[PDB]
């Protein structure tokens, strides 16, 4: 007989095409539903466990399937029958299959009830941690956090003992997995038990021979510090952080640096003032560029979170000279990392401190060769603007940013455009016309379309600020000149400018100055300009006076809706509907 | 005033990045815009009658001297027609490397693609070539010497029908007309038998791959039999050369008629009434 | 039908793929649109010419930010939209959607990677499997790739193309005569148009690749003179500066994939041709990825 | 090309330079085959007298070898000069190299000339891709090729081209061409005269005994007699005994396949030897 | 949905066929079922042996036959959807379950004597063979031959050589099939085809099948016979007389049935073309009295 | 030492009477259109004049090179995509822990 689903119809699908095997595994629910649940537990699952396959994708799909097999196996009561096949998957050489198997195991952990967790899952964890192969030992690390909260105290002490043994194992990757899972595992433990069991082994992990285990130890250091009471961190976490920050390997010091802000938040401000600021100092003054860049991006977050009473003293006494040396760093990545956060110190330091100390540092970074530095500096100009006002901005930073309106990289010019409304809103018509109006016009003819779009959108805000008479005197003539340009990009740019300008220029200006220019472009040879004319007439329809619609706009749209280009037809007829 | 106009176009719309204006483009590709190259076509009636004057002159030159069978016509000299044929070949395809009158395997059409495309383009541009071809075909043995032009035009048409993606053949009106005229000329030149000389009547009702298969059957037939002037027997009764396909041993083209009959059968819904044109006798 | 297409384009601009049925209908429409196009497509003068994208979707978004949004900017893409990138599916789907929506504003040519073998080997097939679970989307796109025109012809002067020239091709009429509805062969006239490269040599040469030829300056000079071309626009080769002039301005290579395999660190350029064939190359750097 | 520009990649030119010079060759001159062959051999024999590899007047040492092969790729088109057409190949003698008179031929012991004559037609040849051997070409370069110990290849198909290139790759060997001749009566045949090659295996080839000179040395001769580039080696088909003593240094050189080797291996007498004379 | 689900749930087939939009299509289900049964049995030594006669193959074949029976044995759909080897093996299995021993010639036994379902099965097989020969005679726009991809090269090459073997076998028995079809036209009794119920009863005279008109069966058989004779008529013009008779009989049966087409689906335009072709090729004495178009007038004159 | 072909071809047309010669184009005379006003065609005079003017005056905190699009972007094809050599001239990044298609 060849109709038993269990052996037959499955082991015949071992063909060369892997996708058929994944399809069989993907539809393993249907075969299981066909079988009786008792028959499934008796025959299907032992077949899966005993047999061993050698294709990573099928194994991954099989592990993913077993996480949702609780309904098709007999409910949560019999869910322990899923433990052998996933155990077999947890011992494979491939790491991804192991992680998926551990995920499925901890997903079916919830299905078990406390008694079944103690009866079946905890022996499984013991077997995995006690296995001959290290792969099972690393697999056992991720299983502790889900079995721990819902077991008896003796079993919890046992779990602590096996995690401690696993951490202190001679095998490196087992220690790596244990250190990685230490943060999650220590989350649920009792605090006194954390101090007694986790902390000594954590300190042992930080002092290990290998460097990857130390890196993962410092990773877990943040969570471990966060868990503990503040009265205990001087003797428990802080010596470990001191050890780690001075480690020979730059990877450990780096990942200390990225985690520094969370350490600051966890341990409380007085401990940071006393002990963290030399660690931050020699992280910024460190030899390696990676750790210097990692520390630089944390300067703003670190300084903002200190106690205000002793904050500025810390900043100028310890942080600021290190910043001064980082601004002239040889590596451009360090300078870029510093640039993205340096303006955040302006409200913290105050106005006079910013002018005397921070402003030369901004100016030095605004003239850097590296584009990333220049881009990161400008993006946070609103902060320094609000701090020092605009008189100091015009005195110090305005000539530097005007030089950056012609930058080689267009994202710098985009930042400058994005920061023009602020300046406009804080400066008069006369000064803006003297200095910056030509800059606003220079961008409309830029090569990059994003620059032209940003400048067009910026014109709307500029007209909103300085009124429409200023627009008629300074904005409109230079926009209309672009309509006669031989490049169709510039004609389309005027159509976009008219799109954003009709809204703010009012009925009269739109009717008599902008509309006749829009209508004469219907005879353009480029179809793109023609259907953008149709789009513009659709868009400036509401803000035109209603008298010139049927007389002037409608004949042009009627001429366009019979045009030869299909896109011109479509946009002309869409405009015709919208005009109603 | 190219530079004067260019100076006018250099008026800066905006004051410029720093009071100094730079031109937008990095250069000009070629010598600027190409001219439109507007075409011109004369009256079609005057073209028809100019062709008539030329063809009547050529017929007078080619005809033998000369009531003598009042309903009949003079015989066109195959030597004069041969002269017309060789000068036609020289005018259209002077680079006659594969100028054997025997036809090669149809795979060789893939080696002479440029030559065949040149021939096809010249037939497209000059409609007079088809008129001269049927003038040549009026004298039977002369169209043997035009074998290279026929082969090249057939290869061009075969490539077109192979590359055609339409389901109907009328979307390529010139190629349909050219295939029809080609099969008609080689039938009138007695290079094809009556059965295989009538397929052009059903070309307009066929799909591109079907007409391609029929023209490949034509090519296969010409491989088997060949447009060789030695096959033409002079008949002193009427003073004309005659190609009798029945003595050729396969003159009906039965292997090459099987394809035509299958094409008829497949499209019998539209090609039923045309079955009479392809009867065996 | 058009509204749904606009919705798909808006969705695809955010790097969210379509469903299998959507891809099927899109490729049906694209097939029925690409049937009518010749092997040598005729493109009007104002157009932006782009080289390989190779599935770098965010770099394609940077390209659109530089040159402009379709349909406002006419675009000519010279093949190689898939493989060597993480978002080949989204890239090719967006380009096909733009072709279906804006027929006369988008020209998408066939690259050498628009073939079943190259897609199978170099990750478009794998990406399709990962993002859909079955090869049906890959089937639809590879069947659609057979429909793509081989070359374009801007103004009758500039001969856009992916690979290069062939010893067996002397005229554009030969290219127009080719049957492009097929998998790209390993040898022959169609292979060279997608696989050949220019070289600083004399005459023809064996390509370092397994396909195509490598041709010197005299080849491109004779081709341009015989076919009345002023320039052969091109793709298919990494350019560190994004574009490079070759053969005394007879050939220009354009590469529109900055930081090509996410490791080459190259720039990317696009040739913007205005109404009067005045060109300008817009070099751009890879986008900032989150 | 002319001698100032004939040499594109000579001595002390790296591979990239060779590739760049090969890629940019242009065919724009006359068929000066003899002059170019003379310049090529002069380039090969440029440093022979500096390093004393020829060992003039001191015996011919098969282990003093700088093995080179000239693969000349050409067509069968007739040889040309400014004056007219040369119906035959003649290497010029003007501007003799210093010491060129010591060997009466331009080519040397360890040099072989191979001709790849391209006869590829402009039409797709109807001949099938037959697996037969490559024909010898009938151009003016074939006698010079055969004299040097090489051979000419006639090519008229890419398949034939591949076949000749494979055979040429198999013919890159370190050895010296010996002009084997038959002395005495039989024990006008292919094995009577042959310009075969004897292999020399390094490891820096090691050897002791030279091939004898074609003259008796004397201390009163003002000038050294000229040398044949291929020593005329005469064998007697007598089947003598191959006497050897235990500790003697004897040089053993494996002959390449040839009709003479075919004859010797067909008579099947491995315990006897043919005495060899100069 | 996949094929094995129909094996695990036996009644899933009926449920899926009542769906307005069955995914996969029923023809695709037939393809899957017969392809699964077509896999050669492979032992542990990895050696090709013919597929086993196990319960799996039998139930796969029965499922395919049930799906075919669902479509009322419409040969048109099975022809344009299923390949020649697939439909060939399907019909051979249909003969097998209907108690027709392999090797027996269909022209020997009388069709009237056998049960209506068995007779209709033999009739459908011979009709399919005739139509297969006719269709294989036609030209088809061949797919462009790309570079060899061995994984698919092997499969369609073995498919193509299997198709060629089946075609020469059918051509060898073409006269026998024509005679079988001719004999079936003489029958005047009600005919029944294999339904779900009859196949189910056969899993482990008679009117258990679905009633089929004698007129419709006569019409379809006459149409196929006329097509076969028209295919043969090119080589022998005398054969066209038979084809004219068959197509006019088909026309008369169409007129008789009127518009109650259930199993008899015949293209009227193709039939009209066949009638015109037969009229031109074999001009009857009464065709002269019928209105002749100027085309036919010129041909006759 | 003579194999380098360090000589210039006789780029001249020896003019017959019935000394002076008509020169020919060379490979080494790459047009320094910014550095030499004789290399500028008449049709390209105005836009190129604008370009060299901008190249001269707008060099404030920029670069004063020769002609763009010629001295650069006309690189030999062999060096066109030499990314291995190109990456060396760029600063290194920060550490964190059918035959060919222009890369792996
Ligand atoms: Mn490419
Ligand atoms: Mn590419």
């Amino acid at each position: 007989d060849s109709l038993y689903p269990i052996a037959v119809l499955i082991d015949e699908l071992r063909n060369e095409d892997v996708q058929l095997r994944l399809n069989s595994i993907k539809k393993l629910s249907t075969i299981a539903l066909a079988l009786g649940v008792e028959r499934t537990r008796s025959e299907l699952l032992p077949f899966l466990t005993d047999t061993i396959y050698d294709e990573d994708e099928v194994l991954l799909a099989l592990a993913e399937q077993l996480g949702t097999f609780t309904t098709l196996v007999g409910g949560p009561e019999y869910v322990h029958c899923l433990l052998p096949p996933l155990e077999s998957l947890a011992t494979v050489e491939e790491t991804v299959v192991r992680d998926k198997a551990v995920e499925s195991l901890r997903a079916i952990s919830h299905e078990h009830s406390p008694s079944d967790l103690e009866a079946h899952f905890v022996p499984l964890v013991k077997r995995l941690a006690g296995g001959d192969w290290f792969t099972s030992r690393t697999s056992a690390c991720g299983l502790f956090s889900v079995c721990y909260p819902r077991v008896s105290s003796a079993v919890k002490a046992e779990l602590r003992q096996y995690f401690r043994n696993l951490c202190s194992d001679d095998t490196p990757m087992v220690r790596r997995a244990a250190a990685s899972k230490l943060g999650e595992f220590a989350k649920v433990l009792e605090l006194d038990n954390v101090k007694s069991e986790i902390i000594p082994m954590f300190s042992n992990l930080a002092s290990d021979e290998q460097d990857s285990v130390r890196l993962l130890a410092v990773e877990a250091c943040v969570n471990i510090a966060q868990l503990l009471p503040q009265e205990d961190l001087e003797a428990l976490v802080m010596p470990t952080l001191r050890q780690a920050a001075e480690d020979k390997s730059w990877r450990v010091r780096y990942m200390v640096a990225d985690k520094f802000t969370e350490l600051q938040k966890a341990v409380g401000p007085e401990i940071t003032k006393t002990d963290l600021v030399p660690a931050f100092q020699n992280l910024m003054k460190d030899c390696e560029a990676e750790v210097r860049a990692a520390a630089s991006h944390k300067v703003k977050e670190f300084c903002e979170n200190l106690s205000a009473d002793c904050r500025e003293n810390v900043i100028m006494s310890q942080i600021l000279p290190c910043i001064k040396e980082l601004v002239s760093d040889a590596n451009q990545h360090v300078k870029s990392a510093l640039a993205s956060v340096i303006m955040g110190l302006s409200p913290i330091l105050g106005k006079d401190n910013t002018i005397e100390h921070l402003l030369p540092l901004f100016l030095a970074q605004l003239k850097d060769e590296c584009p990333e530095v220049r881009l990161n500096i400008i993006s946070n100009l609103d902060c320094v603007n609000e701090v020092i006002g605009i008189r100091q901005l015009s005195q110090s930073l305005l000539p530097a940013i005007v030089e950056l309106a012609e930058d080689a990289k267009w994202r710098v010019r985009l930042a400058i455009i994005e920061y023009m409304p602020l300046l406009a809103g804080q400066l008069g018509v006369e000064f803006f016309d003297e200095k910056l109006n030509s800059l606003c016009m220079a961008w409309l003819v830029d090569h990059v379309y994003a620059i032209r779009e940003a400048a067009t959108s910026n014109l709307k805000k500029l007209v909103e600020k300085f009124g429409k008479e200023w627009a008629h005197a300074t904005i409109i003539p230079k926009v209309l000149a672009m309509s006669g340009d031989p490049n169709y990009l510039h004609r389309m740019t005027t159509l976009f400018c008219i799109n954003v300008l009709s809204e703010v220029c009012g009925q009269d200006i739109t009717t008599k100055h902008m509309l006749p220019t829009v209508l004469r472009m219907a005879g353009d040879p480029v179809a793109n300009v023609r259907f953008n004319v149709a789009k513009s007439l659709q868009k400036i329809g509401p803000i035109l006076d209603n008298s010139t619609l049927q007389s002037e706009v409608k004949p042009i749209l009627e001429k366009l809706t019979q045009d030869q280009d299909v896109d011109v037809k479509y946009f002309a007829q869409e405009a015709l509907t919208v005009l109603s | 005033a190219s530079l004067l106009d260019t100076n006018r176009r250099h008026t800066a719309a905006v004051p410029g990045p720093g009071g100094i204006w730079s031109v937008f483009h990095a250069g000009v590709i070629g010598r600027g815009l190409k001219p439109p190259k507007f075409v011109q076509s004369r009256n079609q009636q005057e073209v028809i009658y100019n062709t008539q004057s030329l063809l009547s002159l050529l017929v007078h030159c080619c005809s033998a001297p000369g009531c003598g069978e009042c309903w009949g016509a003079p015989i066109l000299s195959p030597e004069a027609a041969k002269a017309v044929a060789v000068t036609l070949v020289e005018s259209v395809c002077p680079d006659a490397a594969g100028a054997e009158l025997a036809w090669p395997p149809e795979e060789h059409a893939r080696a002479t693609v440029e030559r065949d495309l040149r021939i096809g383009r010249r037939f497209r541009e000059q409609p007079l070539l088809f008129e001269l071809l049927k003038l040549v075909a009026a004298a039977p043995p002369a169209l043997c010497y035009c074998s290279v032009l026929l082969r090249g035009l057939l290869a061009a048409l075969l490539g077109h029908w192979e590359a055609s993606r339409h389901p109907d053949t009328t979307h390529s009106p010139w190629h349909l007309e050219a295939s029809c005229t080609l099969v008609a000329v080689m039938a009138e030149g007695s290079l094809l038998p009556p059965a295989l000389g009538n397929m052009h009547e059903v070309f307009s009702q066929l799909a591109p791959f079907e007409v391609r298969l029929l023209l490949l059957s034509v090519w296969g037939f010409l491989r088997e039999h060949g447009p060789l002037p030695q096959k033409f027997i002079f008949q002193s009764e009427r003073g004309r050369f005659i190609r009798d396909f029945s003595r050729e041993g396969g003159g009906e083209g039965g292997p090459h008629l099987a394809v035509l009959h299958s094409v008829l059968h497949r499209n019998i819904d539209r090609l039923g009434l045309f079955s009479g044109r392809f009867q065996a006798p | 039908f058009t509204k749904e297409l606009d919705q798909w384009i808006e969705q695809l601009n955010e790097c969210k793929q379509l469903s299998e049925s959507q891809v099927k209908s899109l490729c049906e429409k694209a097939k029925e649109i690409l049937t009518k196009e010749s092997n040598v497509q005729e493109v009007r003068c104002p157009v932006t010419v782009c080289g390989d994208v190779h599935g770098q979707f965010h770099d394609l978004m940077e390209l659109f930010r530089i040159g402009g949004k379709s349909p406002d900017t006419n675009y000519l893409f010279m093949g190689d939209y898939v493989n060597r990138g993480y978002y080949s599916v989204e890239t090719v789907t967006l380009l096909v959607a733009l072709k279906v929506r804006y027929r006369e504003r988008i020209t998408i040519l066939r690259g050498n990677h628009e073939s079943r073998q190259i897609t199978q080997v170099y990750g478009f097939y794998d990406e399709c499997l990962r993002k859909y679970g079955n090869a049906n989307v890959w089937k639809y796109f590879t069947d659609l790739f057979d429909y793509l025109p081989l070359t374009a012809l801007v103004d009758g002067q500039i001969f856009c193309l992916h690979g290069g020239l062939s010893p067996s091709i002397d005229t554009l009429d030969h290219i127009r005569a080719l049957d492009r509805l097929q998998e790209v062969p390993h040898e022959g006239p169609m292979c060279d148009l997608l696989w050949s490269d220019p070289d600083d040599r004399g005459g023809w040469g064996i390509s370092p690749r397994g396909a195509g030829y490598t041709f010197g300056q005299d080849i491109s000079e004779t081709f341009n003179h015989a076919n009345g071309l002023t320039l052969v626009s091109r793709a298919h080769q990494l350019v560190m500066e994004g574009y490079n002039w070759c053969h005394d301005r007879n050939v220009v290579t354009i590469f529109s994939a900055p930081n090509y395999c996410y490791r080459c660190g190259n720039q990317a350029a696009i040739m913007e041709l205005d109404d009067t064939l005045k060109y300008s190359f817009l070099q751009f750097d890879p986008a900032p990825r989150r | 090309e002319e001698p100032p520009y004939a040499i594109k990649a000579g001595w002390k030119e790296n591979h990239a330079t060779f590739m760049n010079e090969l890629k940019n060759l242009q065919a724009e001159g006359l068929t000066t085959l003899g002059q170019s062959l003379r310049t090529a051999f002069d380039l090969l024999n440029l440093n022979r007298l500096v390093t004393g590899i020829d060992n003039y007047g001191q015996g011919r040492n098969p282990f003093f070898l700088e093995p080179a092969i000239i693969i000349t790729i050409t067509d069968g088109s007739k040889l040309t000069t400014t004056s007219g057409v040369q119906d035959e190949l003649h290497l010029p003698l003007n501007s003799p190299l210093p010491g060129s008179e010591l060997t009466k031929e331009p080519f040397r012991w360890d040099q072989r000339l191979f001709a790849l004559v391209l006869r590829l037609p402009g039409t797709m040849s109807v001949e099938s891709e037959q697996l037969t051997g490559v024909p010898l070409d009938d151009s003016a370069i074939t006698p010079m090729c055969e004299v040097t110990g090489g051979r000419s290849y006639s090519v008229c198909s890419p398949r034939m081209l591949n076949q000749c290139l494979e055979s040429l790759v198999q013919k890159v060997q370190s050895g010296v061409v010996i002009n084997f001749e038959k002395a005495g009566p039989d024990p006008s045949q292919p094995w009577h005269s042959c310009h075969k090659l004897i292999y020399v295996r390094p490891n820096v080839p090691i050897g002791h005994w030279p091939v004898p000179e074609s003259f008796w040395p004397d201390q009163n001769s003002p000038t050294l007699p000229p040398r044949t580039s291929h020593p005329v080696v005469k064998f007697s088909c007598t089947d003598c005994e191959p006497m050897v003593i235990d500790k003697l240094p004897f040089d053993k050189y494996e002959l390449e396949p040839s009709p003479l080797t075919q004859f010797i291996l067909e008579r099947k007498s491995p315990q006897t030897c043919w005495q060899v004379y100069v | 949905t996949c094929w094995f689900e129909f094996l695990l749930e036996e009644s899933l087939l009926e449920k899926h066929l009542r769906k307005p939009c069955p995914d996969p299509a029923p023809v695709q289900l037939i393809v899957q079922f017969l392809e699964q049964a077509s896999k050669p049995s492979v032992n542990e030594q990895n050696q090709v042996q013919p597929p086993p006669d196990n319960k799996r193959n039998r139930i796969l074949k029965l499922l395919a036959l049930k799906v075919a029976a669902h479509l009322k044995w419409d040969l048109d759909i099975l022809e344009k959807s299923l390949s020649v080897p697939v439909l060939n093996m399907l019909l051979n299995e249909l003969l097998c379950i209907s108690k027709v021993p392999p090797g027996t010639k269909h022209v020997d036994m009388d069709l009237a004597t056998l049960p209506p379902t068995t007779a209709m099965a033999v009739l459908l097989y011979n009709r399919w063979a005739i139509r297969t020969i006719v269709q294989s005679s036609f030209p088809v726009k061949q797919a462009k031959p790309g570079p060899p991809q061995l994984s698919v090269m092997n499969q369609m090459q073995q498919e193509k050589e299997l198709t060629e073997n089946i075609l020469k076998v059918l051509k060898e028995q073409a006269a026998d099939s024509i005679l079988v079809l001719e004999a079936a036209l003489k029958l005047n009794k009600d005919l029944y085809v294999h339904t779900m119920r009859t196949l189910d009863l056969l899993a482990m005279s008679s009117t258990a099948g679905l009633k089929v008109k004698t007129e419709e069966m006569q019409c379809q058989v006459c149409y196929d016979l006329g097509a076969a004779y028209f295919q043969q008529g090119s080589t022998n013009s005398a054969v066209y007389e038979n084809a004219r008779e068959k197509f006019f009989r088909t026309k008369e049966l169409i007129a008789e049935i009127g518009s109650l087409s259930l199993h008899c689906t015949i293209d009227e335009k193709r039939l009209a073309g066949y009638c015109q072709a037969c009229d031109v090729l074999v001009p009857s004495s009464d065709s002269t009295s019928q209105q002749l178009t100027p085309y036919s007038q010129v041909h006759i004159c | 030492g003579s194999v380098g072909k360090k000589v210039v071809q006789e780029t001249g047309i020896k003019v017959r009477s019935r000394g002076f010669q008509v020169a020919l184009l060379n490979k080494d005379l790459k047009p320094q259109t910014f550095r030499n006003a004789y290399d500028i065609p008449r049709r390209n005079l105005l836009d190129h004049l604008t370009r060299m003017r901008s190249n001269l005056l707008k060099s404030t905190r920029r670069f004063l090179k020769g002609q763009d699009e010629d001295q650069v972007h006309s690189v030999p094809i062999a060096q066109m995509g030499n990314y291995q050599e190109y990456l060396k001239q760029v600063p290194s990044p920060l550490r964190e822990l059918m035959m060919i298609d222009e890369a792996d």
